RNA sequence: UUGAGCCUGGUCACCGGGGUCGUUAACCUUCUGGCAA
RNA sequence: GAAUACAUUAGCAUGGAAUAAUAAAAUAGGACGUGUGGUUCUAUUUUGUUGGUUUCUAGGACCGCCGUAAUGAUUAAUAG
RNA sequence: CUAUGCCGACUAGGGAUCGGGCAAUGUUUCUCGACUUGCUCGGCACCUUACGAGAAAUCAAAGUCUUUGGGUUCC
């Protein structure tokens, strides 16, 4: 939020889930955020790019981590397939 | 309501400062227009009834208020009983709730009036101690 | 028998919201749905919607991305007029910023800071945040 | 079917009496096909009216029921002894 | 020649009802169920769209009761017709008459019957305008910016000789009506219903 | 889960639905044509037919009327459209 | 939910999305209307002759081809019965329960069922009067109850 | 009776409002003034 | 300077037609109309001021038709 | 008595069970039936879990309620 200066200010800014778009908690220890790096051809990866991805603990809990997983890695393209939209 | 003998009372039923001769044929038959947009019947107009109390061929005029109302009991000679539904608000709960009250009015012979019959009334001056409105417009159910 | 189906649209949108599944079905159809649909899809809390139409009422398919706490209906549609809004707005919405009740007014179905630009009140539909 | 139900097809369009002295001047007459008789029927007459239609080659069912509920199958509010059905129209009787 | 060209339409334009009515005549003059079928036709007006690309379309306003004899005769005429109206397409559609909703100034004891709401003459259009491939499937969709495009999923069936000719069918439709209408075809696959 | 094609079912899957479940509701059931074994006439018949066939040539029982679809006895070819 | 028991069924039957007679099916909306005449020249009932129709005849849903409800061909036609289906079948019943009592007396549960049957014969006798299908005067009897069905 | 294309004078590129043009019929209609096919 | 608002419960009036209610033309017993023929009345008028009939005339109302037009019945609710 | 009003919508995983229907170039039986498997509708229920509720015991309803409003009786 912002006060009439146009600063923001607050504590600070939540992230928000990358499957269902919900505010992570400070104390939701159950969610947790993966981080997985480009490969170029013939492995050897890249250091220091990566793509990272969190995942709430309302949705670990709930056993939906793998099923968002798979579809978020799909839309980024690091994985082919596994998730199909038509269900 | 039947239209039977205009004389079927112990006097002489005639209209007041009506008067026949020889030199013009009987008299004239005579009425107003109650005014407001109603408009004179015309079985009002070519009739043979009396009504002294009749907002037509009468001495009674409309003037106050114009209500509507549904016929609920038509078994009084000349005068009816309609029946006025409407909601009344009750501030402490936010809602409505059903009221209605009875009012009484007289009829014209011109008007054929059942159960039903939605009449629109005006105020035409206290008659017998209930009756203030006469009967002005009829919307009939079967017409 | 259903009553409103206003409020089974609702109340199946909060219960998807709530389980976290990005997309809701909600049968039947009606112009009431359609009209809030728009009013919270301009306001930004709802994806695209799609009304498959069959020989019947009709059906909807909304897309959910989150971000609404809570959406429901006000039964009975009490007829809300002009300085009655700020109090609707205190007694359901979390604050004076967040939060949009939506009015049908003589002039459509709309949200109720547009209804109190138009300077016309109405009959409270439901709210959503 | 049911024998109710043929003659519910019947009256619709087809040819029918009612009583005792019609069916008899059905059955003199040739016209009559077929004969029905109530349940409760004086035995005298039930010989008298299967004599008739012998002679005059119609058919004849003595079906379940007594007049009255004959009568309430025919669709009449009173008590019916005997049909006799000269056309059935429409309908597979014969 | 021999009359049988002001007969077969109302009003005079410029050249379009007169070619059509020449043509018309030159069509009916073969015999045997040709003639038989062309003897009771009757043409209202045409009217010029244009598609996205150069090519034009012409649709005219056939007489709504007679339409039975255009539900065998236009399956066969199609083809030409587009052969000699100059590389231009023909479109089929019936002319109706809509009334205005009753406001509460104006008050009409006449009614609006169902068939001539607005709703239905535009669904009637629309089934009308693709005569083949009857309509199976009906979407709207609304995006977030609130644009609404409807999509008609057509019949599998009869899929030819109509498949160049849904893009006059949104053109046309977009035109008179002004609805963002995306024809589609399915793909049944294997067996079954 | 969590991500569904509701516009856009799997065909499997409508298959594996009850008549009414679907995205659209529509009939299972089909008209078919029959040729008596011994004849050249055709006859259309419904799947469920609740009363029995009588075919005009000489012919026996065309179907007889069960629970669900009609049971085919008579040596026929029926083509559905 | 069921009108009068627990049930919760939902049997129905789905009509196709499609309002045109099929392809083979040159039912010329004409012959169609003959037939339906004559099925109702004996006096058979509406739903039966449209299942002839379905069946035997091999005819889709009547209102895709002649454009108008078995009711209402018939009624434009004059071959309206007297009362409604519903109502008939309904009257009927009742009959046949009421002739079921009065020769079994101890029969508290078909007298129940009786109940409910009238209940629901006057529930649909009092929307058929104030549709206007029936003449406004239309009574319901106890003992002239043989006399409405017949 | 809904979609699209308009302009317009107006304060915060928006908004409120006024309407035909026509698609789709343009203020349904009653009476009047001049114009009268 | 000695303001302004609170007013609407109930009543009068203007504007809007979203929401929710009764009817519109089914035995067409319907907009039908410088309308194919007629009835019946009033004189709002002139025929000499008053009274009376005719009816050109201005008008209310009514009797068999006349096709002006696309003539009229919402889908048929995983309601009944 | 289910110490738990009625109607309507939504809400998770499994396996049994009654009635009906659909499919099996599956087994079996002197034209159909018996067995098995899969799908669906309508019931009686059971095990796990608790996103959710409660004061807790516990509850697929006693959930979708301080984020409080689908409709309606009794108390
Ligand atoms: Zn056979």
């Amino acid at each position: 939020m912002e006060n009439e200066a146009g600063q923001l200010v607050d504590l600070y800014v939540p992230r928000k889930c990358s499957a269902t778009n919900r505010i992570i908690q400070a104390k939701d220890h159950a969610s947790v955020q993966i981080n997985v790096c480009a490969v170029d051809a013939e492995g050897r990866q890249i250091p220091g790019e990566k793509t990272t991805y969190a995942i709430s603990g309302f949705v670990r809990s709930k056993g939906e981590s793998d099923d968002c997983i798979n579809r978020l890695t799909t839309q980024d393209g690091l994985l082919e397939g596994v998730w199909s939209y038509q269900r | 309501a039947t239209e039977l003998v205009v004389q079927s009372e112990r006097a002489f039923q005639k209209q007041p400062h009506i008067f026949q001769n020889a030199k013009k044929g009987a008299g004239r038959r005579w009425y107003k227009d109650v005014g407001l947009g109603f408009k004179t019947p015309a079985e009002a107009i070519y009739g043979e009834y009396v009504d002294k109390k009749c907002p037509f061929v009468g001495q009674v005029s409309i003037r106050g208020r114009i209500l509507t109302g549904t016929v609920v009991s038509t078994k009084m000679h000349r005068t009816i009983i309609i029946r006025r539904e409407y909601l009344h608000f009750i501030p402490k709960y936010n809602r409505y709730e059903k009221r209605h009250k009875n009012l009484a009015a007289h009829v014209s012979p011109a008007f054929r009036i059942n159960e039903g019959d939605v009449v629109t009334v005006g105020q035409c001056r206290p008659l017998s101690k209930t009756v203030r409105f006469n009967v002005l417009r009829v919307v009939k159910h079967t017409e | 028998v259903r009553q409103s189906v206003l409020a089974d649209c609702l109340n199946n949108i909060v219960n998807a919201e709530r389980r976290g599944r990005r997309q809701v079905l909600i049968r039947p159809s009606s112009k009431v749905i359609v009209k809030f649909l728009t009013v919270m899809q301009k306001h930004g809390y709802i994806d695209e919607f799609t009304e498959i139409d069959d020989h019947r009422s009709g059906k909807i398919v909304i897309q959910l991305n989150g971000r609404i706490n809570k959406c429901g209906v006000i039964s009975p549609r009490f007829n809300v007029k002009l300085k009655d809004i700020e109090k609707w707005v205190n007694q359901l919405l979390p604050s004076r910023q967040v939060g949009v009740i939506v009015l049908t007014t003589s002039r459509g179905i709309m949200s109720h800071n547009e209804a109190r630009a138009k300077d016309a009140g109405g009959k409270i539909l439901g709210f959503f945040y | 079917d049911t024998i109710n139900a043929k003659l519910a097809l019947t009256m619709k369009s087809g040819k029918y009496v009612l009583g005792y002295k019609s069916t008899l001047k059905t059955l003199r007459s040739g016209k009559a096909k077929l004969i029905l008789i109530a349940g409760n029927c004086p035995p005298l007459r039930k010989s008298e009216l299967e004599y008739y239609a012998m002679l005059s080659k119609a058919n004849v069912h003595h079906y379940a029921g007594t007049n009255i509920d004959l009568g309430t199958a025919c669709g009449k509010l009173f008590r019916v002894g005997v049909l006799a059905i000269t056309d059935a129209g429409d309908s597979d009787i014969l | 020649a021999l009359n049988k060209i002001v007969k077969r339409s109302s009003s005079q334009p410029t050249e379009t009802d007169l070619l059509v009515a020449q043509c018309l005549y030159d069509l009916e003059s073969s015999s045997k169920d040709m003639a038989k079928e062309l003897r009771p036709l009757q043409i209202t007006s045409a009217r010029e769209v244009e598609v996205g690309g150069g090519k034009k379309a012409i649709v005219v306003f056939v007489p709504q009761p007679l339409l039975k004899a255009f539900h065998k005769c236009q399956a066969r005429l199609t083809r030409e017709l587009e052969k000699k109206f100059a590389d231009r397409h023909v479109i089929f559609i019936a002319q109706r008459r809509i009334l205005p909703k009753p406001g509460r100034k104006s008050r009409v004891t006449q009614k609006r019957p169902r068939s001539r709401t607005l709703t239905a003459v535009h669904n009637a259009i629309l089934e009308d305008i693709v005569f083949p491939t009857e309509i199976i499937g009906k979407r709207t969709r609304q995006a977030t910016d609130g644009r609404k495009t409807i999509k008609v999923f057509l019949d599998n069936r009869d899929a030819n000789t109509v498949d160049y000719k849904l893009g006059s069918f949104s053109s046309v439709y977009h035109k008179l009506t002004g609805k963002n209408v995306t024809f589609e075809f399915p793909v049944a696959t294997g067996e079954g219903l | 889960v969590l991500a569904v094609d509701l516009l856009n079912p799997s065909h499997e899957s409508e298959m594996r639905k009850h008549k009414l479940k679907q995205l659209v509701q529509g009939p299972r059931s089909f008209f078919m044509d029959v040729k008596c074994p011994g004849c050249f006439n055709i006859t259309t018949v419904f799947s469920h037919a609740q009363t029995v066939v009588i075919c005009g040539s000489c012919a026996s029982v065309l179907c007889q009327p069960t629970g669900g679809k009609a049971r085919l006895m008579e040596g026929c070819s029926f083509r559905r459209k | 939910g069921r009108m009068h028991s627990k049930g919760k069924g939902i049997a129905s039957s789905a009509l196709p999305y499609v309002r045109s007679p099929p392809a083979w099916c040159k039912a010329d909306a004409d012959s169609v209307v003959e037939q339906i005449l004559k099925f109702s020249k004996k006096g058979m009932s509406p739903s039966q002759i449209g299942v002839t129709l379905r069946d035997s005849h091999g005819i889709p849903q009547v209102r895709f081809i002649t454009g108008q409800k078995i009711m209402r061909i018939l009624k434009a036609n004059g071959l309206a019965p007297e009362l409604p289906e519903d109502l008939y079948n309904l009257i009927k019943k009742a009959v046949s329960v009421r002739k079921h009592l009065e020769r079994n007396r101890k029969d508290k549960d078909s007298k129940f069922r009786l109940i409910l049957i009238e209940s629901r014969i006057h529930r649909l006798a009092r929307y058929y009067r104030k549709v206007g299908a029936l003449p406004p005067t239309w009574k319901y009897e106890s003992a002239t109850a043989s006399a409405l069905v017949a």
